[PDB]
């Protein structure tokens, strides 16, 4: 009777903790942000009980395995997350269906999108790129970078206009699509190839930074499938901003104009499209911050286990 | 507090040379 049923659920719950034990150390197969929240906290048919994977909408997992139609395993992309059963598209979608039938008894669109597996850090401001004070002060800190994290960090240089990298237009197959495209910045499947470079760079994990060209403001990357670490190198004082232009002679000083016009651009930008705001007037005390912040993510996305 | 921004910006600059 329900002696056996639960003998059959046993065993076979032990198969899966196996497999979820044997997949603790597996390269990731590929990440997601997700736009829905899940709660495991009501079902079951979750292969191991209690270790299903809840999250929230905006949430970033790395997928390592399928277990079934049903259900992935992987983990949530924080300092903590253990291996656990995340919900297949499939499934979601099914509760999405069963929730609208529920709904309609009362009587009264892709929930992953696929990341790279670590996000890109990408570097604007304090003002435009390829003038000066912007590039030296970038360079600074991609060196210190690359120093801090060295043998964990790939840091490569992106020319291709990576903000025409919308994800609807990379997914479009029509051979038709270039005809929408008036004058087109750089070529988009030089702009597919960069992007597919992106994510392969970043698929065993390391930490991937993009001193991408054309990116000066947050809005360019944001429809793009990149997901990336923002990073706003501010100054605060546009008085001190026009002077440290103005200390790199007269050429440099002609374009102080567009040059504080991009800068107060990113100043009202909303705080939430950064992922770091480094307004330290230091050089070592932004450093440090950064590192702060990309040591957390790293720890985000390895600690104890592998 | 000019004159430090400016100050640790300038060296800040100078670094990446």
């Amino acid at each position: 009777l329900e002696e056996d049923r639960e003998a059959v659920r046993r065993e076979a719950e032990r198969q899966a903790q196996a497999q979820l034990e044997k997949a603790k150390t597996k390269p990731v197969a590929f990440a997601v942000r997700t736009n829905v929240s899940y709660s495991a906290a009501h079902e079951d048919d979750v292969p191991v009980p209690g270790m299903a994977i809840s999250f929230e909408a905006k949430d970033f997992l790395h997928v390592k395995e399928k277990f079934n139609n049903d259900w992935w395993i992987g983990r949530l992309v924080k300092e903590g997350c253990e291996i656990g059963f995340i919900p297949s598209r499939v499934k979601l979608e099914n509760m999405r269906l069963q929730h609208e039938q529920r709904a309609k008894e009362f009587k009264l669109t892709p929930p992953y999108d696929v990341v790279p597996s670590m996000r890109p850090v990408v570097l604007v401001g304090p003002s435009l790129k390829g003038y000066e004070v912007t590039d030296m002060m970038q360079k600074a800190l991609f060196d210190f970078l690359k120093h801090r994290f060295e043998g964990r960090i790939s840091i490569t240089r992106v020319t291709a206009d990576i903000s025409l990298a919308k994800r609807s237009v990379l997914n479009n197959p029509s051979k038709h699509a270039i005809i929408e495209r008036s004058n087109t910045r750089s070529s988009l499947a030089e702009v597919q190839s960069e992007i597919e470079r992106i994510f392969e760079l970043a698929r065993t994990l390391q930490l991937v930074v993009l001193d991408a060209d054309t990116i000066n403001h947050p809005a360019q990357l944001s429809k793009t499938s990149l997901a990336p670490i923002v990073v706003y190198v501010k100054i605060s004082s546009p008085k001190v901003l026009q002077r440290l232009i103005k200390s790199r002679g007269k050429s440099q000083a002609k374009h102080l104009n567009v040059q504080m016009v991009a800068a107060d651009k990113l100043a009202q930008c909303p705080p939430e499209l950064f992922d770091v705001i480094l307004d330290e007037n230091q050089l070592e005390d932004a450093c440090e911050h950064l590192a702060d912040y990309l040591e957390a993510y790293w720890k985000a996305t390895h600690p104890p286990s592998s | 507090q000019l004159e430090e921004d400016l100050r640790g910006y300038m060296s800040w600059i100078t670094q990446g040379e």
